[PDB]
């Protein structure tokens, strides 16, 4: 939804949309099918070993 | 099983089962500041 | 607070806004026997299960489980970030596993380094196969399966929960039982700081990819769940026109519930099966379960293939409405839908039927946790406010307050319950024959004595019948010590609590003094004797 | 290769496998075993018999491309004068000729004639009653007929007084199966 | 100077129950003459290994030809010549057993020979009289060659 | 060679002498040393294929040959090309390293078994002997009606063909040449074994019934009766298979039955499966579900007794009571029914073989409301007036 530029919709009880259509458009927008990317240590420099999932959510402070 | 039948040991030890109740633990004999340590503490205090 | 997840794994501690205190003493000889009796390496091991509780935390265990993965090979600038960080270092760069093309080290040349001391354990993978070991390649392991260290070297195995956790007779266990536990406490240490340092290297995720399986095995589960279902009909069609056969000792309705039951809990078993086969041995759910830092084999397939049957007060979701669990259900229906079966993943989403089954299994989770601790708590404090006079006198026997004795001995044997450990016994359960030619020793074997002992052994030993009278002696008293063993052992179990672990001080010894035991022995019987 | 004759006896001085080893068809190569024609004797009678079962148990393509080696092998052991190994030459030296074993085998052996002598009234004097093939049961009745001609009849040792109840349930479940079949 | 065994090997099979691990594989091999049977890890990764093919073993204690029988130390900076100047795959471990088809009257014809390479294993069953060499806990190397 | 020869003639006289009681005894003591060395084992081949040459006996010899070239198989042998070599196969070269090839295998291959169908379906067949060898039809049985295993089904024709070749075609073989051949019943045995193997593909309860008539149309067949019958030994051996009976898998065990009616030879195997059944005890049941489970499988097997596979039957019984003691009220119910099922005349090796069971084990235990008939009273009059 952030490269999209659009607020998402999570309802429960929709059934319309599934991880198959997000990885549809995830590739529409040319990112990774599975959400997973390339970091780079910020010590050393190397590219971590793994491939690392990223990306924004909802936090909140107690 | 050391512990395990310490416990079951110190249960019969006294001749006859031993119910973790006030109801047995005030019948031993077993100090008046223990028996008020217990959940009943004015009664076993003032018959000792 | 900044503390150690070795103390958290006993504190049970786990940094979600719990705090805790902090007491100092003032008295300087108070300082001291807490100090010298309530100190963590000195409290290593619990005396009620006679196990390790330090252990190792959950992200440093499945990290060092894939660095004692068998094809680890590290470059020779990350060996040398490494090897600052153990504190008991010799200071020496040890040699690479590989030399040429490239110098390249191993993780298990790596944790060789990590164990001081010099300790000998054979350990079993969670995943070992039974089989392996009872057919061939028992010691050239294909899989890696077979935790094998050696003289404070690793030689074989990855390492997990079952061996480096509060398993009984584990590495650090037994790391605790034979040098220093402020030794075990560096070795802790050093664990964590260098692992954690190949963790940061190597890196770890979870996601979709990991938490997504394929197509075929999807279609593998909707074959089997729609099966169970055509078949749970025809048994619920079979029950409506009554050519059900009552099993004796219940009625026909507990006979037809439990063949749902059976049903369902066999078609959720072959699901589990299916996906367990298939997790395709990239996931990171598999590698951390067989880490087996946290999560279940049945969680994976929650998680990934179906929920299955939830079951409230040790059965079916009952009629709560009029005969019917939902106004959504038609009256009288004994769908597994219906009455409470998942037919879903977590990853496919669940309908608000289900959803509020699944909040039916959590409530009672919930409220079963609640009542635990409650009760537990105030039986606990019962059984303390019991027994809280009970210690044993300078006569090593048990009295009380009174003075009165219970125990002629603490446990009637006198033994330390952290010093006690599990033990196999061989005299019980073998054959008569077996029991003989494995503890007989004849002399009349002349090749068999020329092989084990020397020839000055063998002459003197054939020269003095006295020696054979002695051993024919020891062999009758081992006899009756097995009929003593059959009598006081009724059930055929070889397992014991005993203080020493005989068999790891025969290895210790043997490693210690280079036996190479293909020589004959050197030793007599009558100095065994 | 290069010393092959002790190479060969390295290869087969397991004597306690009586067998054919495996992998020894895939191991024998053509200029190995034209060196073992002239060192041939050298090497041991157990060895000899497993090189002999190697070359039979050599595929049928490679036997067709070096036909001759096997013949010199087959001459060398019926020069041979190890009594198992001439019965063994003798049962493989009709094998790269035509393609099956050997079956007239009735050259040179007087216990061979006996026994087979023996055998044959053997069979023939207690033939009655015969025990009947796995194959016969395979194949139907109509082709049993045709081979092994007639069956063996059934022999009852008492009286079937009623018809049994695994029967009548069967029947019941057959009538169970017709109802099934109409809805 | 130092070889503990030497001998001639051809891959004829590499890992057939499974390819578990990606960047090791394991090869079965058969002596060409000491009927030697040979399974071994090896680095597809550095080092590809194809099957059927034909390649030089040999097991020795120290790497140099004057047979000094170092300690084992990582030294990159020693400049002593050894066979790895030569060579192009050693590998070094520690052998952890040594087992013979051995019963209580009769000696043992067959020795089997388990070594851990650190995280990588080799086991070699062949004939005592070539396998009396190798002794248990004992720093023993593989040299490998491809020979074509 | 004098010695084993010697000693492979007595061996050959007693088993001929005996029979089939003699051969489920004495054969692993014979194989033992004909399968000690393969050269033994070429010799005694290159022997009984003369004998079996031979015509009288022949059939005899050859199931000999049949049965010591499987305990070779399970002894650890690759004798397969070596029986084709003693065969006819070997005339042909092409057929006899693909059969070859394919045997030693042990599976089956659809290039393979497409060469061997255009060396058949042919005006000029080979000698049917290479396709009637039966470790090939076990491989057919093998991989044919699996419950899983699902093929291709490219040649499924191609492999019903195969077998309606292999059980179905006869020939008359006039020195050594055949000029007389049928082929009017394989198209039914393709009919019938390709709705087999459908049954076996589509593995589903109600429809199963339904095609289970059209089935027992087919098990009067043989092929297709063992093939169903190894096909319910695998349903059935697969664990967790008791989670819901009727009548304790009546339609699994009705078909045994209709097997053991329409086919008297495949008694042994039946029994073997039935006894295998009783020795495997199940968990997660009911005591009560398995006491009557194995009273039903004690119904299969006095079905088999009533189809007079008696002598073996109640050595059976014998050879449980003695060694490994099942339960006695399982006992009493087999010798109540086999009593209800008997009547005179009988036959005195019948009455001794059935009577160290029937006199003990609380015959007043047996006797519960009989009243009409007395069994056991009879059959001490009976036992009384024959001995
Ligand atoms: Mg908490």
């Amino acid at each position: 939804s952030a490269n999209k530029g659009e607020i998402g919709d999570a309802t429960p009880f929709n059934d319309a949309v599934n991880v198959q259509k997000i990885s549809n458009l995830l590739s529409d927008y040319g990112y990774h099918l599975r959400g997973n990317e390339v970091l780079y240590n910020g010590f050393t420099g190397r590219k971590i070993t793994s491939q690392i999932f990223i990306g924004p959510t909802y936090y909140q402070r107690l | 099983y050391r512990h395990l039948a310490l416990l079951c040991d110190t249960m019969t030890c006294r001749g006859h089962l031993m119910a973790i109740t006030r109801h047995g633990v005030n019948r031993q004999d077993t100090g008046p500041l223990m028996k008020c340590s217990f959940e009943e503490t004015v009664d076993v205090l003032m018959e000792a | 607070f900044r503390l150690n997840l070795s103390v958290t794994t006993p504190y049970n501690a786990d940094f979600d806004g719990d705090e805790m205190n902090l007491h100092l003493p003032q008295s300087l000889e108070t300082r001291a026997e807490i100090q010298e009796l309530a100190m963590v390496p000195r409290m290593i091991v619990t005396p009620q299960s006679n196990r390790p509780v330090m252990g190792i935390v959950q992200d440093t265990l499945t990290a060092v489980r894939k660095f004692t993965k068998r094809d680890v090979f590290l470059e020779r600038g990350e060996v040398m970030n490494l090897l600052m960080f153990l504190s008991t270092w010799d200071g020496k760069v040890p040699q690479p596993a590989i030399l040429k093309p490239r110098p390249l080290w191993t993780g298990k040349q790596i944790f060789s380094l990590i164990i001081p001391g010099h300790i000998n354990c054979i350990r079993t993978h969670s995943t070992h196969p039974d089989d392996e070991d009872s057919g061939p390649y028992k010691h050239i392991s294909p899989g890696d399966t077979k935790v094998v260290v050696e003289n404070g070297e690793l030689i074989m195995g990855i390492l997990c929960k079952k061996s480096l956790g509060t398993s009984a007779g584990s590495l650090v266990h037994i790391s605790y039982l034979e040098m220093g536990h402020d030794i075990t406490r560096l070795f802790y240490s050093n664990i964590q700081t260098v692992i954690n340092n190949w963790l940061l290297i190597e890196g770890h995720t979870i996601g979709i990819g990991d938490s997504i399986a394929d197509s075929k095995t999807y279609q593998d589960i909707q074959n089997t769940i729609k099966k169970a279902k055509q078949d749970v009909i025809e048994v619920i069609e079979k029950a409506h026109n009554n050519e059900l056969e009552p099993t004796p000792g219940n009625t026909l309705r507990q006979t037809f519930e439990n063949q749902v039951n059976r049903i369902l809990n066999d078609a959720r078993d072959k699901t589990g099966s299916s996906a367990q086969k298939s997790l395709s041995e990239y996931n990171n759910f598999k590698s951390m379960v067989v880490s087996g830092a946290k999560g279940s084999k049945i969680n994976i397939s929650q998680v990934i293939a179906v929920v299955g049957q939830q079951n409230v007060e040790g059965k079916r979701i009952p009629f709560g409405f009029k005969h019917r669990t939902l106004p959504h259900f038609i009256k009288d229906d004994y769908g597994p839908e219906s009455r409470g079966f998942v037919e879903n993943s977590y990853l496919a989403g669940l309908t608000p039927t289900e959803f509020f089954f699944h909040a039916m299994g959590g409530r009672e989770g919930l409220i079963d946790t609640a009542v635990k601790t409650a009760e537990t708590g105030y039986i606990q404090r019962r059984l303390i406010k019991s027994m809280e006079s009970v210690m044993v006198k300078y006569d090593a026997t048990v009295r009380n307050s009174i003075n009165q004795v219970v125990q002629l001995r603490y446990g009637e044997d006198g033994l330390a319950g952290e010093s006690v450990e599990f033990q196999n016994l061989a005299t019980l359960k073998p054959s008569n024959k077996a029991f003989e030619k494995k503890f007989r020793f004849d002399y009349t074997n002349e090749r068999a004595l020329r092989r084990t002992l020397q020839e000055d052994l063998v002459k003197d030993v054939l020269s003095n019948a006295h020696i054979q009278n002695e051993l024919e002696r020891e062999f009758e008293r081992m006899r009756e010590d097995r009929e003593v063993l059959r009598v006081i052992f009724p059930t055929g179990d070889s397992k014991v609590v005993l203080p020493c672990n005989l068999l790891r001080m025969i290895w210790n010894a043997q490693k210690i003094f280079h036996i190479n035991p293909r020589l004959p022995s050197d030793l007599h019987p009558i100095k065994v004797v | 290769e290069s010393d092959t004759g002790l190479w060969l006896h390295n290869k087969l001085g397991a004597t306690d496998e009586l067998w054919a080893p495996p992998s020894i068809a895939s191991l024998l190569t053509a200029a190995v075993i034209d060196n073992i024609r002239l060192c041939f004797h050298g090497l041991s009678s157990a060895v000899k018999l497993k090189l002999l079962l190697g070359t039979l148990h050599l595929p049928r393509r490679t036997v067709d491309e070096m036909k001759g080696a096997l013949m010199e092998i087959i001459q060398l052991a019926s020069l041979d004068s190890d009594p198992w190994v001439l019965m063994v030459a003798d049962i493989l030296k009709s094998f790269p000729d035509t393609g099956s074993l050997n079956l007239e085998l009735e050259e040179q052996n007087p216990n061979v004639q006996d026994i087979l002598g023996e055998l044959r009234e053997k069979v023939g004097e207690c033939e009655a009653s015969a025990m009947l093939p796995l194959e016969c049961q395979y194949l139907n009745k109509n082709a049993l007929t045709t081979l092994a001609g007639p069956l063996t009849p059934p022999v009852k040792h008492f009286q079937l007084k009623r018809k049994p109840k695994s029967a009548t349930l069967r029947a019941e479940l057959l009538q169970k199966s017709t109802e099934t079949a109409q809805q | 100077a130092g070889i503990l065994f030497e001998d001639i090997f051809d891959v004829k099979d590499i890992d057939p129950e499974g390819k578990k691990f990606d960047r090791v594989s394991r090869l079965h091999c058969e002596s060409e003459s000491f009927k030697m049977d040979l399974i071994l890890d090896v680095n597809i990764q550095i080092y590809p290994v194809d099957l059927g093919d034909k390649f030089r073993l040999v097991i020795a204690s120290t790497l140099y030809e004057d047979g000094t029988l170092d300690d084992g130390e990582y030294n990159p900076t020693d400049d002593r010549p050894s066979r790895a100047d030569q060579f192009e795959y050693v590998m070094y471990g520690k052998v952890y057993r040594i087992e013979g088809d051995e019963t209580s009257t009769e000696a043992a014809t067959r020795l089997s020979a388990y070594v851990s390479y650190g995280g990588l294993l080799m086991r070699l069953q062949g004939d005592a009289n070539n396998l009396h060499g190798f002794e248990v806990d004992s720093r023993v190397y593989l040299l490998m060659k491809k020979l074509a | 060679l004098e010695v084993f020869s010697r000693v492979l003639r007595t061996s050959l006289a007693t088993i001929l002498d005996g029979g089939e009681e003699n051969l489920e005894k004495n054969l692993p003591e014979f194989a033992k040393m004909v399968c000690h060395g393969e050269h033994t084992y070429l010799f005694a081949q290159a022997m009984m294929s003369v004998l079996a040459q031979e015509e009288q006996g022949g059939s005899a010899v050859r199931r000999i040959a049949q049965e010591v070239q499987r305990f070779a198989q399970e002894k650890g042998h690759d004798a397969s090309q070596i029986t084709l070599a003693l065969g006819t196969a070997a005339s042909y070269p092409r057929a006899c390293q693909a059969l070859g090839a394919m045997l030693s295998k042990g599976a089956l291959n659809p290039a393979d078994i497409t060469v061997l169908f255009k060396m058949f379906t042919s005006m000029d067949p080979p000698p049917v002997e290479l396709i009637r060898v039966p470790a090939f039809l076990d491989l057919f049985m093998q991989s044919l009606f699996k419950p899983g295993a699902r093929i291709n089904q490219d040649h499924k024709h191609k492999y019903i063909h195969i077998l309606a070749y292999a059980a179905s075609v006869v020939e008359t073989w006039k020195k050594n040449k055949r000029v007389s051949i049928n082929k009017d019943e394989l198209k039914s045995t393709s009919k019938a074994v390709e709705t087999v193997h459908n049954l076996c593909c589509n593995e589903n309860a109600s429809e199963l019934v339904a095609e289970l008539s059209t089935l027992y149309q087919c098990i009067r067949f043989p092929v297709v009766a063992m093939g169903v019958l190894k096909w319910v030994d695998w349903t059935v051996s697969e664990p967790r298979y008791f989670q819901l009976q009727t009548d304790h898998t009546p339609v699994h065990l009705a078909l045994l039955d209709e097997i053991s009616t329409c086919h008297q030879l495949l008694h042994p195997q039946v029994l073997q499966l039935l006894v295998k059944l009783f020795e495997t005890e199940h968990s997660q049941l009911d005591v009560m579900e398995q006491l009557e489970l194995k009273k039903t499988l004690l119904d299969r097997m006095v079905h088999l007794l009533s189809r007079g596979y008696v002598l073996p039957v109640v050595s059976y019984i014998r050879k449980c009571l003695e060694k490994l003691d099942t339960d006695i009220s399982l006992i009493r119910y087999f010798v109540t029914e086999v009593l209800d099922v008997i009547a005179p005349p009988y036959t005195s090796d019948f009455v001794q073989l059935f009577l160290p069971i029937l006199e003990n084990d609380s015959i007043a235990g047996t006797i519960k409301t009989e009243g009409e008939h007395d069994p056991v009273t009879e059959f001490i009059a009976h036992c009384k007036s024959n001995f």
